[PDB]
């Protein structure tokens, strides 16, 4: 019974911690990349994310 | 009519006086751009 709780919590923690990954973008923060790149390149950067 | 200096600004996603105050092109434009020197005809 403890393993079900542990596995569900771990999967959710991994899912949330996946928002810290760049995936090749200049930055992982959408607002940060949008605030300093013009649209036709910010589009490309956002698409990878 | 445009001048050769900054003549290349007529294109999607460009910056400058022309593309920001005079004539702006959308990001998803489809169609062709044509230019040619007109010294013999146009040269305040």
């Amino acid at each position: 019974l403890q393993d079900v709780v542990n596995q569900n919590a771990q999967a959710l923690n991994t899912l949330v911690k996946q928002l810290s990954s760049n995936f090749g973008a200049i930055s992982s923060v959408l607002n940060d990349i949008l605030s300093r790149l013009d649209p036709p390149e910010a589009e490309v950067q956002i698409d990878r994310l | 009519v445009i001048r050769g200096d900054e003549v290349r600004q007529i294109a999607p996603g460009q910056t400058g006086k022309i593309a920001d105050y005079n004539y702006k092109l959308p990001d998803d434009f489809t169609g062709c751009v044509i230019a040619w020197n007109s010294n013999n005809l146009d040269s305040y």
